[PDB]
């Protein structure tokens, strides 16, 4: 979410460049941006572009309640919005939303500036109750001077009182400004949570500040090393890094993500308002370097990083390398919690067997010597990593009874040629020995080639001589990820069709940045 | 050390000792990393010609490139080979 | 151990078991067991309760009813000295 705010600011979308919507967001009552800059460019273009004497306007070419608008229809026509340039009608509120915002932000000039233009497009009703009108707009006789002329032409106020209509948002948050100006609620008191810290930003979980504050961001992640067997971690110790198999971390478990994810499905559960829980979606680096108590158990998840069934890449050794150091600069941009991030690192035999043993420990080297890629770490053993920390109580599993839930399964210690066969020799082979062709060839992107013609041909779950077509597909998948002969590691996962979690929110960060994408090869169809 | 005792003096010493020494290290080691002896050859190993490295030194030095010297595995080479590997 | 320990247990204050640091032959019967070894009863003597042996008994309590486990009691992992290590 925060990324999503910070890359689509200043602008409120791709249509609006600014927007009155804005003013709620930054300010009053949610505070929302906390970079300063970011926020005081946002405001600037907000004021520039709409602010004016009546009020603001929503958003440029706003049709809203508009002398050019058709009130019938409820939708507008492309060339219509050229019409609403200099005419947008003006809401007073947003004077209210500025006065509140120089009253928690400490300048009463704004306050002061913001109260003298809030006083003429007052209105009253006959008891001299003051009466917010929800927007000004320009009579349907004065749009073309207002056109020529933005600005210059008088308003007429949707709302006078003595009508009836009173605009009750307008009126809630005269009362709310009018009190903060007059000093008769303090800004801590509509905000006892404080939604506007100022810039003393220190010591505020999930709002970007650490103990460092806002501007200094030199974090130290907890990483504890984690071998997968005891051969490995006593190969790993000959060679200089100190270890530790899931067993000699005993009473703490080692969790998968997805177990985590089962854990949390209980949080929330109601039967009388046919409510499930949470959804089942991976739980990221920000969740996984938390520290969870889970039945008074204590759990600590590896990141999804290491995870070897979304995708094959982590089966790269050199990937696995950079997806360390970027989940690792990832929790020193955003882990903003009390206690220090925790970053299982696990050591997998398969990213250790043959050549791809030096990167893995140039990076093991690296930890221990306390930075990798700009980011501090503490490589030390998990139980010291774990005692003073701020534990996550995963109490929704208790409240329940839930104390004979079956035990989640923690993380279990283990106790080349080109291709002879092209593509078009033997897809365009009509006639069907292509199966004993299988038998007759020897390369494993084969295999993988001609168990999915026989998945597509020969159904979906056909038997084979391992097994079923399926399996023996997601066998030969596994196998070619173990050794490096990667066109059946792609083979595999293309015609099992498979798809990592992390791709739809990759493309999300594609689009909210104003990059559109289209997934389709080059000379067919894209979309 | 030769500064302490005689026993460093005698040549046939130094590998009976060292035999032991190895033995002591590879089966009772407890440390991160592989343990690394550095073992200068002094003029004192050397012959009485001064020309020619003693014999039961000589034997010894042998005996650790091959792998295997008082029941203990030695990989012999250069002290900046082991930097990575080492406590 | 237990059920040996649970009988040997004074009770004692409201009903809680008290360790006794040793429990004592007898003056009488002394030449008995002289003779016939570890079968005269005996009294309990000395310390009660023996707060040392009292807060094993309760430490052994915990961790065998399933309030604690070793490794958070050994958090160091020394209960893993006897497994063997390769040279």
């Amino acid at each position: 979410n925060r990324q999503t705010l910070c890359s689509l600011l200043p602008r409120e979308s791709r249509s609006h460049n600014t927007d009155a919507a804005l003013l709620p967001c930054i300010s009053y009552p949610a505070f929302a941006l906390d970079d300063e800059v970011l926020f005081s460019q946002t405001l600037d273009k907000v004021v520039r572009k709409l602010k004016g004497k009546y009020g603001f306007k929503r958003f440029l070419r706003d049709g809203y309640r508009t002398s050019l608008e058709d009130p019938n229809r409820c939708y507008y026509k492309p060339a219509e919005i050229k019409l609403f340039d200099g005419i947008e009608c003006e809401f007073p509120i947003f004077f209210l939303y500025m006065m509140i915002d120089g009253v928690f932000r400490g300048n009463p000039k704004q306050v002061q500036e913001y109260q003298d233009l809030l006083t003429p497009v007052l209105h009253h009703t006959t008891e001299g109750y003051p009466v917010v009108p929800k927007y000004y707009y320009v009579p349907a006789d004065f749009v073309e001077y207002e056109k020529n002329n933005p600005g210059s032409q008088k308003r007429f106020p949707s709302n006078c009182g003595r009508d009836g209509k009173l605009f009750l948002w307008g009126q809630a948050l005269y009362i709310i400004a009018k009190l903060l100006a007059d000093e008769l609620i303090s800004p801590k008191d509509i905000d006892p949570v404080q939604r506007y810290v100022p810039l003393k930003d220190q010591r505020n979980v999930s709002m970007r500040f650490s103990n460092q504050g806002p501007l200094e961001n030199d974090l130290v992640v907890h990483v504890a090393l984690i071998a997968e067997s005891q051969r490995l971690q006593v190969f790993l110790n000959t060679y200089g890094i100190q270890t530790q198999t899931p067993q000699q971390v005993e009473p703490i478990q080692i969790w998968p993500q997805q177990e985590l994810v089962k854990a949390y499905l209980q949080l929330g559960i109601n039967e009388k308002l046919g409510l499930s829980g949470r959804p089942d979606r991976p739980i990221g680096c920000l969740g996984t370097s938390k520290i969870y108590r889970i039945l008074g158990k204590t759990v600590v998840c590896y990141p999804i990083i290491f995870d070897l069934s979304d995708f094959y890449m982590s089966q790269d050794v050199f990937l696995l390398i950079d997806d360390i150091k970027n989940a690792l600069q990832f929790i020193k941009q955003y882990w903003k919690m009390h206690g220090r991030p925790l970053f299982l690192v696990l050591i997998r035999e398969d990213n250790i067997r043959g050549s791809r043993f030096n990167p893995i420990l140039d990076m093991l080297a690296a930890l221990k010597k306390g930075i990798i890629g700009g980011v501090k770490v503490h490589v030390d053993r998990l139980q010291t990593l774990i005692s003073g920390a701020v534990v996550e109580q995963l109490d929704f599993l208790r409240i329940s009874d839930t104390e004979e839930l079956p035990e989640f399964k923690s993380f279990e210690e283990l106790e080349g040629q080109q291709p002879d066969v092209n593509i078009s020799e033997w897809k365009d082979k009509p006639t069907h020995e292509i199966l004993q062709k299988l038998n007759d060839c020897s390369c494993l992107a084969s295999q993988a080639i001609l168990l999915g013609i026989l998945l597509k041909r020969e159904g979906p779950n056909f038997i084979t001589k391992e097994g079923t077509v399926s399996d023996h597909i997601e066998r030969v998948y596994r196998r070619a990820g173990s050794q490096k002969l990667w066109l059946a590691v792609r083979y595999g996962a293309a015609f099992t069709q498979k798809f990592s979690s992390s791709i739809a929110p990759h493309i999300t960060t594609f689009l909210v940045h104003g990059k559109q994408v289209t997934l389709g090869a080059f000379g067919h169809e894209e979309e | 050390d030769q500064q302490q005792f005689y026993l460093a003096l005698d040549n046939k010493m130094i590998v009976e000792m060292l035999r032991t020494d190895l033995s002591y290290l590879c089966s009772r080691w407890r440390m991160t990393g592989q343990p690394t002896i550095t073992f200068p050859i002094s003029h004192s190993m050397l012959d009485e010609d001064g020309t020619s490295l003693n014999s039961s030194i000589l034997a010894a030095l042998r005996k650790m490139q091959d792998g295997y010297f008082g029941g203990a595995r030695v990989q012999t080479g250069k002290l900046s080979e082991f930097l990575t590997t080492s406590c | 151990y237990k059920e040996a320990l649970e009988a040997v247990l004074i009770k004692g204050k409201n009903g809680v078991p008290l360790l006794p640091e040793l429990y004592s032959v007898p003056p009488d019967r002394v030449d008995e067991e002289y003779q016939n070894p570890h079968t005269v009863d005996r009294v309990p003597m000395g310390k009660l309760p023996h707060m040392w042996g009292q807060s094993l008994y309760i430490l052994g309590s915990l961790m065998a009813e399933g309030f604690l486990a070793p490794g958070e009691i050994d958090p160091l992992n020394r209960r893993f000295s006897t497994v063997p290590k390769p040279d």
